[PDB]
């Protein structure tokens, strides 16, 4: 009751955790602990997560979720024990949970996530949501809306793997999610590499540090490819920048020219022969693909809701450019149409919203703060007496 | 050649023939039909040979009781002689169609990403393999929670595996039960009950021993098993009333032919003798 | 972390970041965080008025008027002086930090601001513990509820002071695995032996505590904390009271971490089962 | 004791283990295990119990196409107690995957097997009965490691806290 | 539902029915062994005339203690011997009796009946605890 439900929020490299009610997350933590080389005992006890897990480097790093799947049950748990006791210090007894989930998990995997957290942690009452689900309800804040709708389609970019959902009354269209390879690493790497052979000077094992922190600071989506290029030739005082970190070898600064990759990262999506060699095609075609893969009759609200979700998607004007692109496929797709022939073609809308970063752990915080959610949870009692068969499936 | 139109399925072939050459809904639109069909006598049920003479007919009988469910409705039509009885004869509302979307649906509860529309034949076929009515709930239940073989897989066709349990005998119910359907019914077999009944005192007991079954709704394993369960808990409970000994004595027979799916289409195409010339009979022909 | 913390990790992280913002030079992002402790406890950590230069924290708890009646408001005003405003509406206790005027050392006032809990608590151990060194006994012993069906009684003796806790474990096999923590804690002694004493009584109130209207049932478990003058004299007392109020969650603690050790040790060997079998069940 | 006990039961699952493919005489195409459905008696073998002592037996219960059994485990005490009942229900969870196990044990048994033609075809019968042979000894050993192991931590726990004051 | 509960199957004309009919060992013969310690031939006399064919479980209840006094009363090294000196019926119908007191353990009684059934098992192969397992008439 009285205190508001703890949400926790298991991502494929960064982890939100906190109280519903609140606007933002307490926790923003790397999704990796740091292991020592069963140890019993004093080994046991011994752990680190978050910035401590990572920093050395030594010991060895796991991603307690990848993919959105439980790397290791024994470690995942040993994870959900600390960030229980150490972070959001709560009495599990007295706190509702709600977790969080990836579509195309199997209900096995629900079970045993359940029942991690009914007979080791005694928790009263227990909800796993889909992610998509939630989060497509996290942008009933935006000003873009007016009515409350549960049908929509999600972009759901993470660290790890992007994957493109229809989502249809609060169940994902499994048969119709496509997944893409290339997420946030992918432009690590390639801008990585597009640093080591243009600038000089930067020491190695300290690259992708640099490199994030540059994208972080300075990458953007640019309207034209070539234009922009001779913006920069042309006007170069007011477009070129420089960046300064310090070697973490030596304790000396180092300087760098921020040039063309600010533009070039976030580019490639969008010519998706940027990406990765095989892949021939662009998000505008996927996407609409996608929503032409679901049925006819329910490809109406589709095309009027697309919602952002992960860091991936917090590029400046990504949504605009999107829109844009969708708007010609679909455009040339209805031309083709008129021309070989009637109904007039639906609008199309990318919702954006502030919350974009973390909307998964928003939609879970305002959720969970509605006396629905208590009535929806699945109580220990019924657990015990019912079994198996309550964990796995949504409420009545 | 044979024409046997159904709601969701055209059973069209030639005379003393075994099976239909060709099975395949028709796309005014009724007239459409012809040009796929004849292209490259007629056969009409109880809005020339009322499908009850037919069904039986191909069982070489002309009186008894003809349950035919097919993919639209069911009807229970009982055949005295030659003739059917237009009068007797009642219908099921009670579906295949819904029976594959509710199990769909139990189906994605337990987490398996399926789509009513691109799955719709998948899972159909998943219920005319597994899934149908049980005599009770909590012993089933029981059944699928206590032993592994409720329990059984099925691969779709892109090679995952899934698990079907429960499911098999939850999706008939919802369609028993007065709770969900929000309609009175019956069912199918005690809908049968009542048709005999409500006929006549002396061959009452005739139509009793020649229940034939018709349609592909009729081929789900166990439903003569089950009707005739069915009727025995009927009878023992109203005509009987409760006489161990009058029990012994009735007679009971379920006909459920192996080739019973297009009972029909069998029966008519070996009715139907030659007439020499087609020409000269019709109006239009004419 | 292990020990349990004192220190509220939340508050310390949250203020810290905003004390380094500021720092920093950066405009001030307005936060707005509720959130809970044990034993019924909340806080409030917000803007007042929406100005995002100045963050409050305000603390409400079911306690207070049992611990008010025992010597809390000396403590309290000893401490924070001057941080300390008008309390919140809706809430007990308010602390007004500005942005503007913030002191040269950050890390103790983030310590401080850490402590709350435990210095809310203080006042009666502080209290008991001088009545203990004067000898100032008969004294009626302090009863706090500090959760619903928990409780908390206090008493001096002439050469220790006993901390007695009535507490719940209402999933029955927890108490099994706790009989087991309560009787390695009766031998301590046997590593420590200069530590507190400890005694366990289950489903039945200590003799001392059987005039009242104690509690009584199979879920229910009575520890008593035996602490000499090396514990109550004057450098011990901070260092007491800070283990002494999060012994109760330690323990609780323990024993879920106990219990997931458990499952991680028998899911290894249901792998390995299901080794043996793909081992067993034919190639072909 | 422990040595001959297995022995009898041994000989037992080898009598026992002796199946075939047999299509359901009462439901029509339907295929069963008679043990479990029990329509048909004359399909159904006597049952026989092997006893160790007055706590720990197991049950044989056979069939024409199916073989039930049933095992009480030592459980010296309480922790045993409830170690045994926490890693039976542990497995008797994953079933699905543990192919041979009952979801449920039989009433008055801590665990049950079921075990049909089915398995008989795929798997050597006389690896199936080794396998029981095998469960029932290594179960013992492993809530007697268990064991060792929550008092071990709990030593440490106490001792970590203690000397802390 | 009510014309569900009853079980029809239970009057089904086509079912299965055992053929069924209607004293024990020799009490005093067995004493007289016993106390003379002729422990093989009490052995032999507790096996005489099982009533394989009684309805009561109380006259099968009793054989069953009269053989299982006997096996109780044995010696270890002395069970190998008396085994041998059955014949293989009487290897299966001691067999029979070795299950029947699996089921009342009392003491180290289960103890020295898995010496009995190893010795048994020894004679008659797993075959004849196959045939404990097929017995329609049984102790
Ligand atoms: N304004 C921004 N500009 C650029 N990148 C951003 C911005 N905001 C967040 N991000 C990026 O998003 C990344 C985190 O993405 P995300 O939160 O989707 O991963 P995740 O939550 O672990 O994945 P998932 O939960 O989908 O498994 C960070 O590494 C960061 O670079
Ligand atoms: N082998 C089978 N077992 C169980 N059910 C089946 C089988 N084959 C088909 N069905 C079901 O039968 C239904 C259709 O039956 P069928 O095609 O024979 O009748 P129909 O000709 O379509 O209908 P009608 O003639 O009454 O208008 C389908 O919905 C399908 O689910």
């Amino acid at each position: 009751g009285r205190l508001p439900a703890c949400v926790v929020d298991c991502g494929t490299g960064y982890t939100k955790l906190g109280y519903a009610g609140n606007t933002e997350p307490q926790f923003i933590i790397p999704s990796c602990i740091a292991i020592k080389e069963v140890m019993k005992g004093v080994d046991d006890l011994d752990f680190f997560i978050g910035d401590e897990a990572i920093e050395k480097p030594t010991y060895a790093t796991k991603w307690p979720i990848r993919h959105g799947i439980v790397e290791d049950w024994d470690l995942m748990e040993r994870f959900m024990e600390q960030v229980i006791f150490k972070y959001l210090r709560a009495e599990p007894e007295d706190h509702y949970f709600l977790l969080t989930e990836p579509p195309l998990n199997t209900p096995e995997n629900r079970e045993y996530t359940a029942e991690i957290m009914f007979e080791s942690f005694n928790v009263p009452g227990l909800y796993i949501a889909v992610q998509a689900v939630l989060a497509l309800a996290a942008s009933w804040t935006s000003r873009q809306v007016g009515e409350r709708t549960l049908t929509g389609t999600v972009i759901d970019s993470g660290d790890g793997v992007t994957h493109v959902i229809p989502v249809a009354e609060g169940y994902v269209i499994g048969s119709c999610i496509k997944h893409i390879p290339i997420a946030g690493r992918d432009i690590t790497y390639f801008i990585q590499q597009l640093l080591r052979d243009r600038e000089v000077g930067i020491p190695p094992e300290q690259s992708l540090e640099t490199a994030k922190a540059v994208k972080e600071r300075y990458s953007y989506v640019c309207p034209d490819l070539v234009k922009e290029f001779n913006k920069y030739d042309t006007d170069g005082s007011k477009w070129i920048k420089q960046y300064t970190g310090i070697n973490a070898i030596s304790k000396k600064e180092f300087s760098i020219d921020v040039g063309y990759e600010r533009f070039l990262g976030p580019e490639i999506f969008f010519h998706p022969e940027f990406a990765n060699p095989d892949f021939t095609q662009p998000i505008s075609e996927v996407v609409d693909e996608v929503i032409q893969n679901c049925p006819i009759d329910v490809r109406r609200p589709l095309y009027k809701n697309i919602v952002l979700s992960g860091g991936s998607t917090m590029f400046r004007d990504f949504g605009r450019r999107l829109q844009r692109d969708l708007k010609r496929t679909v455009d040339a797709r209805l031309k083709l149409s008129e021309e070989l022939s009637k109904p007039k073609p639906i609008d199309v809308q990318v919702i954006t919203h502030h919350m974009q970063r973390y909307a998964v752990w928003f939609g879970g915080s305002m959720l969970a703060s509605t006396p629905e959610f208590y009535q929806v949870c699945h109580t220990k009692k019924d657990y015990e007496e019912i079994g198996p068969s309550i964990c796995r499936h949504n409420p009545v | 050649v044979v024409c046997d139109n159904g709601t969701g399925f055209v059973k069209c072939g030639y005379a003393g023939s075994n099976f239909p050459e060709h099975i395949f809904p028709a796309i005014d639109d009724m007239k459409h039909l012809w040009d796929y069909t004849f292209g490259p006598l007629l056969t009409e049920p109880p809005m020339v040979a009322i499908q009850a003479v037919l069904t039986l007919y191909a069982q070489g009988l002309l009186t008894g009781v003809v349950v035919d469910s097919g993919d639209g409705v069911t009807h229970i039509c009982p055949v005295y002689e030659g003739f059917s009885l237009p009068h007797l004869t009642r219908r099921l509302d009670i579906a295949g169609r819904d029976i594959t979307r509710y199990l769909i649906k139990l189906l994605l509860l337990r987490g398996y990403a399926f789509n009513h529309s691109a799955d719709f034949e998948t899972v159909r076929m998943i219920k005319e393999k597994l899934c149908y009515v049980g005599y009770n709930i909590e012993q089933e239940q029981k059944l699928a929670l206590e032993t592994t073989v409720l329990v059984e897989s099925y691969t779709l066709p892109d090679g995952r595996i899934i698990k079907v349990g429960g499911e098999r005998f939850e999706a008939p119910e919802a369609l028993f039960q007065p709770h969900l359907i929000n309609v009175e019914g019956v069912g199918v077999a005690e809908l049968l009950f009542n048709t005999i009944q409500a006929a006549d005192i002396d061959t009452r007991s005739e139509f009793y021993k020649h229940i034939v079954l018709s349609g592909g709704s009729t081929m789900y394993p166990g439903l003569p098993s089950r009707l005739e369960r069915e009727l025995k808990q009927l009878y023992l409970e109203r005509v009987l009333k409760g006489d161990v000994e009058k029990l012994s004595k009735f007679k009971i027979r379920i006909e459920d032919p192996p080739r019973r799916k297009h009972m029909v289409f069998l029966g008519g195409a070996v009715l139907a003798d030659i007439m020499k010339d087609k020409d000269n009979f019709w109006m239009t022909r004419q | 972390m292990i020990l349990l913390e004192v220190n509220n990790r939340i508050i310390e992280e949250t203020l810290a970041l905003k004390f380094e913002n500021a720092a920093a030079g950066n405009k001030p992002e307005a936060v707005e965080v509720t959130f809970a402790d044990f034993d019924g406890v909340l806080y409030h950590i917000s803007n007042p008025n929406g100005d995002k230069t100045k963050v409050m924290v305000s603390i409400s708890l079911k306690f207070y008027k049992e611990l008010q009646a025992h010597g809390a408001d000396e403590l309290l005003k000893r401490v924070y002086g001057s941080f300390l405003v008008n309390p919140e509406s809706g809430y007990n206790v308010s602390l007004l930090y500005d942005l503007e005027n913030l002191p040269a050392s950050k890390d103790s006032i983030v310590h401080q601001a850490g402590m709350l809990k435990r210095n809310c608590f203080a006042s009666v151990f502080e209290k008991y513990f001088q009545f203990q060194e004067e000898g100032k006994e008969g004294e009626n012993r302090a009863v706090i509820h500090y959760r619903d069906d928990e409780t908390m009684y206090v008493e001096s003796k002439k050469d220790r002071v006993t901390v007695v806790f009535s507490t719940v474990f209402k999933d029955d096999d927890d108490v099994v695995i706790g009989k087991v923590f309560m009787q390695e804690f009766k031998e301590g002694r046997r590593a420590s032996h200069t530590a507190p004493q400890v005694l366990f009584s289950h489903r039945e109130p200590p003799l001392e505590l059987k005039d009242t209207d104690a509690a009584v049932g199979d879920n229910i478990g009575y520890i008593t904390f035996v602490l000499f003058p090396r514990h109550t004299n004057a450098s011990a007392r901070d260092n007491t009271i800070n283990l002494i109020h999060t012994f109760r969650d330690y323990l609780h603690y323990h024993i879920k971490c106990s219990k997931a050790y458990i499952h991680t040790r028998m899911r290894a060997k249901t792998s390995d089962f299901l080794k043996v079998l793909n081992r067993a069940r034919p190639d072909a | 004791t422990l040595r001959p006990y297995l022995s009898a039961v041994r000989a037992t699952l080898q009598a026992a283990l002796c199946l075939e493919n047999f299509s359901s005489q009462v439901v029509e195409r339907h295929n069963k295990p008679e043990v479990e459905v029990r329509s048909s008696k004359e399909l159904l073998l006597q049952p026989v119990t092997i006893s160790r002592n007055e706590k720990e037996k197991v049950l044989i219960e056979g069939s024409i196409n199916s073989v039930r059994v049933s095992i009480a485990v030592k459980q010296a005490d309480e922790i045993e107690k409830i170690l045994c009942h926490k890693f039976m229900r542990f497995m008797m969870m994953r079933a699905e995957n543990f192919f041979i196990l009952r979801r449920k044990p039989v009433e008055g048994y801590d665990i049950s097997f079921l075990i049909t033609n089915f398995h008989t075809e795929q798997m050597y019968k006389h690896k199936l009965v080794d396998f029981v042979i095998h469960f029932m000894e290594e179960i013992d050993k492993e809530i007697s490691e268990m064991k060792l192991s929550v008092n071990a931590r709990a030593r440490i726990v106490a001792e970590e806290f203690l000397k802390n004051f | 539902a009510r014309f569900r509960k009853v079980d029809v199957d239970e009057y089904d004309e086509n079912k299965f029915v055992d053929e069924e009919d209607g004293a024990g060992p020799d009490e005093g013969e067995v004493d007289s062994c016993l106390r003379q310690g002729n422990m093989t031939a009490a052995l032999q006399a507790a096996l005489k005339n099982p009533p394989i064919n009684t309805k009561s479980q109380a006259v099968k209840d009793r054989a069953g203690s009269i053989v299982l006094k006997v096996l109780i009363s044995f010696k270890a090294n002395d069970i190998e011997k008396a085994v041998q000196s059955l014949d293989k019926n009487g290897v299966d119908l001691l067999m029979k009796y070795i299950y029947k007191g699996f089921e009342s353990p009392s003491d180290n009684s289960s103890a020295m009946l898995l010496q009995w059934h190893e010795k048994a098992l020894a004679a008659g192969g797993v075959g004849s605890i196959v045939r404990v397992l097929t017995a329609r008439k049984t102790v």
